């Protein structure tokens, strides 16, 4: 279970990802890449429970967040 | 998704970065790190303290975005 | 002498205690990790300390950038 | 085109420098690396939050810290 | 580069973001990840002060190591 | 490498180390690595201008700090 292997077995969940100043992202899972840049369908954005944003594709960069876990 | 991205080439997209910032920006090309090449970019501004988007924009024209800082890019509604 | 990537690799399979750079920690049992030291860990359960409030997720993708430590063991 | 060749069209022009803090800094490229750490001269920094300006005649930019880089800014 | 000097010293250590911490000097990489043995973070700086113990130390958030 | 020349260009001397708007170092830089790692004598920190601390000897990650600049 790599980084990879984890993340690949959460495509097409709902996902959380958390930024390292607490806004999170939480969509589906769609892609990925071996630089764990993930591709994500509608994506919502909260600012501690907050919804502040919804995008439709969102190209997420997996090196720069806090964490990524499933919902 | 160096693939993915390629799709939104010549088109405008939105992105955030680390530290809250927020650009748009037509891409005119970029790397497989997600350094970007973006034209006619305008930063968001953000309410100082309350960290809110104020609406108001700011010029910078043509940029080179750093991946390093990059987390978030996204098109248009639509 | 002691290398830090051969220790964390003798630690799949037990629980690590992880402290961030904010005031986030994670603890956890390692599953696996890159060459960059982003972990994935199981059963894992998040303390803010600011707040103090708690949570928890089966599984993680904990990246390690915004690392400072890990501790073989746990918390605290 | 490749946003590191965009960089080196600048060697030896202004470039202003964005970083993700509310730091900024303008003044004239001398050069970088592959990690795209920057040299700078002549260099004049703003502190966006308080508001003060502060000069430096030669400086090392670490890459990581960057958001963006607008060449002849 | 040259922490060898160092091995089985008590060093210090300051992070990105803040964090403090001392302890023993048992190893290191080229990338600056060390292990530290009793270790001791100065919480935060109110005289405050926990122990960690054994402790891997990552180095893209490492800012400065000093003796003492 | 034009960092490397920058550098080079100013060990021995005294050096200006930003970590952020808050936090500097100021020292004698004496020795240097690829990693960008920094071996200073005689450092000294400073919080929003305050001298909060004297280390001696020290190394500092090049890499994870906001600039380099020669002092004055
Ligand atoms: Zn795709
Ligand atoms: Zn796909
Ligand atoms: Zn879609
Ligand atoms: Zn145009
Ligand atoms: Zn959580
Ligand atoms: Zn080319
Ligand atoms: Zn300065
Ligand atoms: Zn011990």
């Amino acid at each position: 279970s790599s980084p990879n292997e984890f993340l690949n077995k959460v495509i097409g969940k709902k996902v959380l990802i958390r930024l390292s100043s607490g806004v999170d992202y939480k969509g589906i899972l769609s892609c990925l890449d071996g630089y764990m840049n993930l591709a994500l369908e509608r994506t919502e954005e909260y600012v501690n429970g907050k919804k502040t944003n919804v995008y439709g594709d969102a190209f997420i960069r997996g090196n720069n967040v806090l964490y990524v876990s499933a919902l | 998704s160096i693939l993915d991205l390629s799709r939104y080439q010549d088109q405008r997209i939105q992105a955030t970065f680390t530290g809250g910032r927020q650009i748009t920006g037509i891409l005119k090309g970029f790397d497989q790190l997600m350094n970007l090449v973006l034209d006619d970019v305008e930063e968001q501004l953000r309410n100082p303290e309350d960290g809110k988007l104020t609406g108001a924009i700011r010029k910078l024209g043509l940029v080179v975005v750093r991946g390093t800082t990059l987390v978030l890019i996204a098109p248009m509604d639509g | 002498t002691i290398l830090p990537l051969e220790l964390i690799d003798k630690c799949i399979g037990s629980n690590l205690w992880v402290i961030m750079k904010s005031e986030r920690e994670f603890a956890g049992t390692l599953v696996g990790f890159d060459d960059y030291v982003n972990i994935v860990l199981k059963d894992v359960t998040e303390y803010d300390t600011v707040t103090g409030v708690t949570e928890k997720h089966s599984e993680m993708l904990l990246n390690g950038n915004g690392m400072c430590m890990l501790i073989p063991g746990g918390k605290p």
